[PDB]
């Protein structure tokens, strides 16, 4: 028989780690999908200039 | 522990991105129906 | 510049400061939303999974290891949005070598502009104020409570130093894309110094709340070129 | 052709009242007071005239009449 | 002193606390009617003033 | 104690007090007070004859609450040993928030004294104003004040020992002794030279030292009524909160005016 | 350890007066992360019986079934305790059809 | 009977009088936000003509409202005075005769505050009662005296009941509980009262001296005669900024029961709790002038009280985590105050990123006096303590009353207001991003998009609130028919797994507070014989 | 939401004139002055929500 043991403390570990990784690609789609984006439209007219 | 997580996991997720999308995304439907 | 309709973002920068405000912004929002993810994840989760839970594991309070780590964990992303905040305070005070001042003060429910320089031929400083167009007499295209009958002129590529002050009650100098704002209180005389790089209009507002001519005091400034600047303080 | 007052030691903060009330004493100090040159007592007056609110000129210019200015210009 | 006396008359009078002292119906009844005066003379300046009218 | 004597009386030692009609009397009071007083500074009523009649009936009635106070702890006896900690813990809690009141005046004096404004002088105190001289007597109320506290000291402990002929002479030196104080900064003030419309200065000076000045006179009513009771044995050798409050009253009060006699007397100069 | 935690409910299980006292363990015994081993299991059985009550007896498995994480082993469960459980005459859920 | 209302002495009445003058003061200032909404719905002077006062008047009335009539006796002398004395086991109060003018000096302050709006000025000046705007020469009316003379009022009721709190939890608990061994509701309570006593007299000594100021000509805060009118801000915010926490530190021990009575597991690290919950209280007398970066202050105190405010977020965090670890491995009963911890949980941690991203001195020069603070605290003030405040009601009413309420039509209201409150206060943080500044009846044509979003959604928030109101009425009429039928839910604690269900009617209320034990409604006299811990 | 909506719209006929710069006309010349200023280089300065 198996002895069953720390179902909680991995299902903890994976639910905290999830959670930074979620919210990384929450995080990175901000600053390279839209902050990034802003600031190449904004170089472009400066470098116009 | 890979087979039992897997079948409990990773359909919340999508269930996840959906609400989220709701509560934070809905002035995004305003605008698009009829920013006029 | 013009508030747009329905936008969710900050006005066009036109100076190195109004930048940095915006890139700090995001820094800062690059890391909320890693615990706006992570609280809100675990929110999710713990509703839908142990709602279904019968039994309830009633003897887990202590947790040595894991109340070490997130008493721990925010005191590090503290440190990290804390440098680019500290660089950017104390680069803004950088008044080492303006090129020329202007005087704002404001009297209730309007605004005075003098130019103490007199770089102008005239020797003599140039004051004049700037009430808000009613609405009887909106000229067909103008922008309601935004646009004045006199307004205020700036040079590009200068170091430009303001001086704020009041004489009846505290109304504030306010100006969204430039990021400037100041008490302007009805003794003291408080300072900043922007650099504007583009030409165009900006519009700003009064914030401090002065009575009921609160909402009409709009602060219309634009900038021009060096050369045109002059043609235009000399004929004031 | 631009330019204005330079970046003072003793004043280096966004607060200036003192900035502009010291320049009024110092100029008419320079003057009244062992008023020997005309050219260094020049540094107040394109001092205060700038950095100033006119208004507070005209009733520091009543009070010192008067007799009642706070200052000891002598 | 008088305390012994005093405290025998307070205790058993089945009466309130500030009715107890046979001296007290001379603090009580001048009281009410000086304060009845002091809280609805103000009240009655209050429609004049609304209107504005300075006395 | 038979068990059935033991139920004919409270099971706990906290006091439990019947419904009374001060609560609400004062708090009615404290409106015509309020709403006199603000048509009064306008006009509305044409002289000061309604607010000296809200001041009368709002002591009045704080008077009639203290009397029930004695009523219930001389004669029906309710403030048991628990009790007696609220109350002194009570009055603790309440000499705090009076220092931080005089806090906030000390805070207004150092904002305007340090960095003093450009419309008064470049100095402090303002040009053109002859401030009180600390040696010419506000010093004789230093020693007064001090003197103060070493006389109702031994006759504090003059009461716990059991003789009242120097119970009893100790605080009427102290009464006396504090209305000299009254009356002496009464001719200090009537003598000065410049008054509370005299700009910023006046302002911070005259309220510091006169909400002491108000502080005071409300002391000697209280150690007034400590003199009735104690002639008419009211209290006894082991048991006097009403004065024991009285003593941390003059005590606390004497350390606040060493406080205002150093930086708006001294340092003020 | 798990050995020490087996071997005291082994003991507190023997000790148990009651209906409220059995309904009582059981539910100290299900409350901890670790799943009981089935020697801890056997003793709550014997329990049942000893206090006279069928349906607390049926909720063993059915507490073990949403415990044991596993559909293999709830059937490992299963078999090691198919001789005590016939002998005693406890039905499972599946089977009861309640 | 009078003597029963107007001359009270027991506590529970003081409690329920607290609370009735509470509805209606929030129905009465929760009106004028609807008028406010109204008149920003479009551009242009719709409704009010072109009063730009009658707006400013309005504006305050409803803040005062709010706070210092609905929130501070409904948290502090409603809850706090019912509750308190139960969970600890005394009696009463310890002063329980000064109990009565703590409560009865509010409605002289609400006769103060109509007849300040009646007079012909009226005080348009905010909440924030500024000298220089508020003087006698731009507000020469007697109106701000009167709106003076009630915030006294509400400061001396405020006082005495603080004092009364401090001395009522150190030497009027049972036989076996010792400091340590508190409840946290009480722990908050304790630490709000003594927030209080040293926060109020500094704002005392403020507004008289602004009174004396317009009155006994003082040159206080006059520019001629050498006042300093920021010389009030610090005053007056030194009161402030440790205010908006006597309005929350309440708000967190209600959810801090809430969340482990309908979730069956104990709280994760009481102590540490309690340390946080201290040290929130404790630092935060150290950061008042973030309120007044943009007033002219030196960099290097801009610095300093940038790095000290973002401290508070550390043990504020650790009460975030703590609270989602206690429900991490427990059962979990979806109730209506459950419902609102959980919405609390989300809401207020949305509200304080965005104050922490205001902290930075360097940053809020973007976002001072502009509806992005009023998105940010109308989060913590509006979906933070009044969620709590719902969450309190619908926790303790059967208990206090006996009469239940329906849970289907209250599950309604919560999603009314959750939806509702989400559209008012979302779409402001994008008006302010714009520049769109506070305080102004009317504003400019472009900002009319999200404006008109946010006064669609006051009418649904308004619309749950009558619905609370006939949740009232169907309480205190009928209530007892509501057990009987199959209306509302009895029982807040479901059986255990291994519990059967005529076990679970021997032990009906499995909780760690007298306040559950007691009968529905608790006894005018509860304690005869002390009760007895450990 | 449906009862709140309806009476939304009814309150809103008991309510003043609209102002004389949403005509769509005065929106569109709008514009023109920002465009001959160069309002915003990134972002529009569109002005229209007829
Ligand atoms: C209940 C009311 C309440 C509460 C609880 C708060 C809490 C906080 N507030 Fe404030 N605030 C107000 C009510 C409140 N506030 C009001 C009414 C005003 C305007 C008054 C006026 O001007 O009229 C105001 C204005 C105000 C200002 C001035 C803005 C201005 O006028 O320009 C600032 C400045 O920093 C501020 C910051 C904070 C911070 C940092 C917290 C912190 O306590 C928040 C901490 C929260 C978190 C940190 C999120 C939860 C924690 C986690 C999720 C853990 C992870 C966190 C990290 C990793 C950082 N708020
Ligand atoms: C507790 C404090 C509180 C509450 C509850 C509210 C609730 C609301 N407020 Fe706000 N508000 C302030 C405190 C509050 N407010 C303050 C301090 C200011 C600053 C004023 C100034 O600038 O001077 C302000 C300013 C303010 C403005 C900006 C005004 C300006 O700057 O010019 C607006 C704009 O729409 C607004 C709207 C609303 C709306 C629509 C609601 C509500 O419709 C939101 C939904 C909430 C409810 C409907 C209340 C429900 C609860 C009850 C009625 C109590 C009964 C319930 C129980 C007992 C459980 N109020
Ligand atoms: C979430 C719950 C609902 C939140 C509140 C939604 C409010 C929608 C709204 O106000 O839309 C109104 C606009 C009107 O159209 P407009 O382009 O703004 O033109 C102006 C017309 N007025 C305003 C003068 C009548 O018309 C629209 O744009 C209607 C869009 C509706 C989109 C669906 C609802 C929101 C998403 C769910
Ligand atoms: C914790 C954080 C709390 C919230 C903080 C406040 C939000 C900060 C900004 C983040 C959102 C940025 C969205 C991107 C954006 O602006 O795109 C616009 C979204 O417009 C919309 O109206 C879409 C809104 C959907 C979001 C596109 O549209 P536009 O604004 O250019 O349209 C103008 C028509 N005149
Ligand atoms: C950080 C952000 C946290 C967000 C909220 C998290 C809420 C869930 C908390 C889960 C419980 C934490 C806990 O104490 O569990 C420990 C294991 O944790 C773990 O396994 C977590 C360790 C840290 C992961 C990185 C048990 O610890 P134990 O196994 O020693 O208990 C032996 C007892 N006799
Ligand atoms: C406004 C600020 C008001 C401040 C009031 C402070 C009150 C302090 C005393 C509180 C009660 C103390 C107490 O119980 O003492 C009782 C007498 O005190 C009393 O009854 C003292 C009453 C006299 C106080 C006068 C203060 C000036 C009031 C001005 C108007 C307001 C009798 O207690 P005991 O233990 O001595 O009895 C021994 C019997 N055997
Ligand atoms: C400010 C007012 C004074 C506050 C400080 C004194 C409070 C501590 C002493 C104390 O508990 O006695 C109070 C009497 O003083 C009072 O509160 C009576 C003076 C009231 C002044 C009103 C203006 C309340 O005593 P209690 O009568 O509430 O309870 C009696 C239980 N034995
Ligand atoms: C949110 C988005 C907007 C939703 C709008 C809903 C409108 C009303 C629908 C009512 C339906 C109904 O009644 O739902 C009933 C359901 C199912 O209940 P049941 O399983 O007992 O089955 C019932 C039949 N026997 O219970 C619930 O709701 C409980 C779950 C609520 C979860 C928390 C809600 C509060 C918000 C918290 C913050 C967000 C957390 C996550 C963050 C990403
Ligand atoms: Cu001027 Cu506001
Ligand atoms: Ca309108
Ligand atoms: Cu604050
Ligand atoms: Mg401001």
């Amino acid at each position: 028989i198996a002895p069953i043991t720390g179902t909680i403390k991995r299902r903890v570990i994976m639910d905290i780690v999830l959670g930074f990784s979620l919210g990384g690609v929450m995080a990175s789609y901000w600053w390279w999908g839209f902050h990034m984006d802003k600031i190449n439209k904004r170089e472009k007219f400066y470098a116009e200039l | 522990w890979v087979i039992t997580e897997g079948r409990r996991l990773i359909p919340e997720i999508f269930q996840w991105s959906a609400v989220l999308s709701v509560c934070l995304g809905w002035p995004g439907a305003v605008y698009f129906f009829s920013k006029a | 510049d013009v508030p747009t309709p329905y936008a969710c973002y900050f006005q066009d920068s036109a100076t190195p400061n109004q930048e940095g405000i915006l890139e700090l912004h995001d820094n800062i929002m690059f890391y909320l939303l890693v615990i706006l993810g992570l609280v809100s994840w675990m929110l999710y989760t713990i509703v839908m999974t142990y709602s279904k839970n019968p039994i309830a594991y009633k003897y887990i309070k202590h947790g040595q290891t894991i109340e070490v780590i997130w008493t721990i964990f925010p005191a590090v992303i503290l440190l990290i949005i804390a440098f680019p905040s500290f660089i950017l305070l104390y680069l803004c005070d950088e008044v080492i070598s303006p090129a020329m001042t202007i005087k704002a003060i404001g009297y209730q429910w309007y605004w005075k502009y003098e130019y103490s320089d007199f770089i102008n031929d005239s020797g003599e400083t140039v004051e004049f104020e700037s009430y808000v167009i009613p609405d009887e007499l909106l000229e067909e295209g103008q922008l309601r409570l935004l646009d004045t009958d006199t307004s205020m002129v700036v040079p590009v590529d200068t170091h430009i130093r303001f001086v704020v002050t009041a004489a009846d009650v505290i109304h504030d100098f306010a100006i969204p894309s430039l990021g400037i704002k100041v008490d302007a209180t009805p003794g003291r005389l408080n300072q900043v110094s922007a650099l504007i790089q583009r030409e165009g209009v900006f519009y700003g507002a009064c914030s401090e709340l002065c009575g009921t001519g609160h909402a009409n005091m709009p602060i219309k400034i634009e900038a021009v070129s060096l050369p045109k600047f002059l043609e235009w303080l000399n004929e004031q | 052709p631009l330019h204005t007052v330079g970046f003072d030691a003793r004043f280096p903060q966004q607060n200036q009242t003192k900035h502009c009330w010291q320049s009024y004493v110092d100029y008419h100090k320079c003057v009244n007071m062992k008023g020997e040159d005309f050219a260094p007592c020049k540094v107040f007056w394109k001092t205060y005239n700038a950095l100033c609110p006119l208004d507070w000129i005209e009733k520091w210019d009543d009070q010192r009449e008067k007799g009642i200015f706070a200052g000891d210009i002598n | 002193n008088k305390v012994i006396q005093l405290q025998k008359i307070f205790q058993s009078s089945t009466k309130p606390l500030w009715w107890r002292h046979p001296r007290s119906a001379l603090y009580l009844y001048p009281f009410y009617a000086i304060f009845a005066v002091a809280v609805v003379t103000p009240l009655l300046y209050i429609p004049n003033a609304i209107r504005g009218i300075k006395a | 104690m038979t068990h059935l004597e033991r139920s004919r009386h409270q099971q706990h030692p906290f006091h439990m007090v019947m419904p009374s009609p001060w609560p609400i009397v004062v708090s009615f009071a404290l409106l015509s007070l309020a709403l006199s007083t603000a048509l009064t500074m306008h006009g509305y009523i044409g002289n000061m004859n309604m607010v000296y009649l809200a001041l009368f009936v709002l002591l009045t009635s704080s008077i009639l609450w203290f009397r029930d106070i004695v009523a219930e702890a001389t004669y029906l006896g309710d403030h048991t040993m628990a009790v007696r900690k609220g109350i002194n813990l009570g009055f603790l809690m309440f000499v705090l928030s009076e220092v931080l009141i005089f806090a906030g005046l000390f805070w207004a004096y150092f904002h305007s004294a340090m960095s003093p404004d450009v419309t008064l002088g470049a100095c402090w105190p303002p040009v053109g104003i002859e401030a009180v001289q600390p040696t010419e007597l506000p010093l004789l109320n230093t020693i007064i004040l001090l003197s103060s506290g070493a006389t109702v000291t031994y006759s504090h402990h003059a009461l716990i020992a059991g003789n009242r002929n120097k119970a009893l002479s100790g605080l009427l030196i102290t009464f006396w002794l504090i209305v000299i104080f009254v009356t002496c900064q009464y001719i200090e003030y009537t003598n000065a030279a410049f008054t509370i419309s005299d700009g910023v200065y006046g302002s911070v000076f005259y309220a510091g030292t006169g909400l002491h000045f108000l502080h005071m006179v409300m002391l000697a009513a209280m150690l007034g009524v400590n003199y009735w009771r104690m002639r008419n044995y009211h209290l006894t050798a082991g048991h006097h909160v009403g004065y024991e409050t009285t003593i941390i009253y003059t005590h606390v009060l004497d350390v606040i005016w060493l406080f205002l006699y150093v930086v708006f007397y001294w340092w003020g100069v | 350890t798990f050995e020490e935690f087996t071997a005291r409910y082994e003991k507190e299980f023997d000790e148990a007066y009651d209906l409220f006292e059995v309904q009582r363990v059981l539910n100290n015994c299900f409350s901890y992360d670790l799943v009981p081993a089935p020697a801890v299991i056997e003793k709550a059985l014997r329990a049942a019986r000893r206090v006279n009550d069928l349906p607390t007896a049926i909720r063993v498995f059915e507490a073990l079934k949403y415990k044991v994480e596993n559909e293999d082993q709830y059937k490992a469960y299963l078999d090691e305790l198919k001789d005590v459980r016939q002998e005693l005459g406890v039905p499972l859920k599946e089977e009861l059809f309640p | 009977m009078v003597q029963r209302w107007l001359y009270s002495t027991n506590a529970k009445d003081i409690a329920v009088l607290y609370f009735m003058l509470a509805i209606f003061s929030g129905m009465a200032g929760t009106a004028m936000s609807l008028i406010i909404r109204l008149e920003l719905a479009a551009p242009g002077s719709q409704y009010l003509h072109g009063n730009s006062q009658l707006f400013n008047v309005l504006v305050v009335g409803h803040a005062v409202l709010m706070i210092f009539f609905l929130v501070m006796p409904a948290l502090i002398g409603g809850f706090g005075n019912y509750l308190l004395p139960l969970m600890i086991g005394a009696t009463d109060t310890a002063f329980p005769r000064i109990n009565n003018i703590a409560f009865w000096v509010l409605p002289m302050g609400l006769v103060c505050l109509v007849t300040s709006t009646l007079v012909e000025s009226g005080a348009g000046t905010g909440w924030t009662v500024y000298p220089p705007l508020s003087s006698i020469q731009a507000h020469s009316g007697p109106s701000v005296d009167l709106a003076i003379f009630a915030l006294h009022l509400t400061s001396i009721s405020s006082l005495l009941g603080a004092i009364n709190f401090i001395v009522t939890t150190l030497n009027m608990r049972t036989n076996g509980m010792t400091m340590h061994k508190l409840p946290l509701f009480v722990w908050s309570i304790f630490i709000t009262a003594f927030l209080l006593l040293l926060s109020l007299p500094v704002l005392s000594a403020g507004i008289t001296m602004l009174l004396l100021d317009r009155n006994f000509n003082t040159s206080f805060f006059e520019v001629s005669g050498g006042g300093d009118p920021i010389l009030y801000e610090h005053l007056f915010w030194f009161f402030g900024h440790p205010e908006v926490y006597i309005l929350i530190i309440p708000g967190f021990g209600i959810i801090s029961h809430v969340v482990s009575t309908y979730s069956k597991k104990p709280v994760f690290g009481e102590i540490s709790m309690v340390y946080a919950m201290a040290s929130i209280g404790l630092l935060g007398f150290l950061v008042w002038s973030h309120h007044m970066y943009i007033v002219g202050l030196d960099a290097d105190t801009r610095a300093y009280f940038t790095s000290a405010t973002m401290i508070i977020a550390i043990p504020t965090g650790i009460k975030i985590f703590s609270w989602l670890a206690t429900i991490h491995g427990g059962s979990i009963r979806l109730a209506t105050p459950m419902l609102y911890a959980i919405a609390f949980l989300f809401l207020f941690t949305m509200g304080g990123l965005t104050g922490v991203a205001l902290a930075n001195a360097s940053l809020d020069v973007a976002f001072h006096d502009t509806y992005y603070v009023v998105g940010h605290f109308h989060y913590v003030l509006s979906m933070g303590a009044i969620f709590s405040l719902f969450a309190g009601y619908y926790y303790w009413s059967p208990q206090i009353l006996g009469l239940n309420y329906n849970e289907k039509l209250a599950q309604i209201q919560f999603w009314l207001i959750f939806i509702g409150a989400n559209v008012i206060f979302f779409p402001m943080h994008f008006l302010g991003i714009n520049g769109m500044p506070r305080r102004i009846p009317d504003y400019p044509d472009a900002f009319a998009g999200w404006n008109y979003v946010a006064s669609i959604g006051s009418f649904i928030a308004t619309l749950s609130l009558f619905l609370f109101i006939y949740i009232l009425y169907d309480q205190l009429v009928n209530g007892l028919n509501n057990k009987v039928n199959n209306k509302s839910v009895i029982y807040n604690k479901a059986p255990d797994f291994v519990e059967s269900n005529t076990i679970f009617n021997l032990n009906t209320v499995k909780s760690s507070s007298i306040e559950f034990l007691l009968t529905s409604p608790p006894a005018v006299h509860s304690f005869n014989t002390p009760a007895v811990q450990s | 939401l449906l009862f709140s909506v309806g009476l939304f719209a009814v309150v809103r006929m008991a309510g003043g004139q609209d102002a004389k710069t949403m005509n769509k006309e005065w929106q569109l010349k709008s514009d023109e002055y920002l465009k001959s200023k160069n309002a915003n280089p990134w972002g529009g300065y569109s002005q229209v929500q007829s």
